[PDB]
């Protein structure tokens, strides 16, 4: 569910 | 001619200028002061999900360098079950685009410290150190421990405690960038984290 960032 | 309290366990904030940028302002807990190196401290800022190694007073880039006077929490967790997963490899569910889950192959090296709620992550294709809180991916059912795995770290070459060792990586370009060993894996010995000079990110290699 979590957010992969750059 | 002085002996003080350092800044690890401390909340600090600070400017953060860089190339042509304009100047953003980074806020975050110190994790470690490296013994063999101690102008470098482990940094986890908040909102970034990576390990950051800077020389904190002597980086040009951080502006206005502050320790904050706020504490860190030592939140109630289960400690038998986070001592577990030390050494696991696991498969880490993200959020993909456009609106897949995908799976990322890691292995869970240590608890973090000062923030020990907070774990040591690395990955397979993206070998730097990361912290996450697992265990609410773990609640959530999105990290799935693998008992008996086949794990590649990339590979470190020799030519003994191996840490405060200086490195070199020859990239594929024919240039070169150094780097000091700061860190063996407690939980697996033949894993160590390096900090290249030209590099904010925290790499994590094994030994052959």
């Amino acid at each position: 569910a979590r957010t992969k960032q750059t | 001619s002085m002996t003080r309290r350092n800044i690890v366990g401390c909340r600090i904030q600070h400017g953060w200028k860089e190339g042509n940028e304009p100047v953003e302002q980074w806020k975050g807990t110190v994790l470690e002061q490296v013994s063999v190196k101690p102008t470098l401290y482990i940094i986890k800022y908040d909102g970034k999900d990576s390990v950051y190694g800077l020389e904190l007073h002597r980086d040009k880039r951080v502006l206005a360098l502050e320790i904050l006077p706020e504490r860190v929490p030592t939140p109630r967790i289960d400690s038998r079950l986070a001592d577990s997963l030390i050494g696991k490899a696991v498969e880490h569910v993200f959020e993909g685009e456009h609106g897949t889950k995908d799976e990322w192959k890691g292995m869970v090296l240590a608890r973090a410290p000062v923030m020990d709620t907070w774990f040591y992550i690395t990955y397979e294709k993206d070998p730097v150190l990361y912290m996450y809180t697992l265990l609410d991916d773990y609640k959530d059912g999105d990290l799935r421990i693998i008992p008996d795995s086949n794990y590649y770290f990339p590979t470190a070459e020799q030519e003994d405690s191996l840490v405060g060792k200086q490195v070199e990586h020859a990239k594929d370009d024919g240039s070169k960038r150094t780097g000091i060993f700061i860190h063996q894996v407690v939980a697996k010995p033949s894993v160590y984290f390096i900090k290249f000079d030209d590099d904010i990110h925290i790499y994590v290699y094994g030994l052959v």
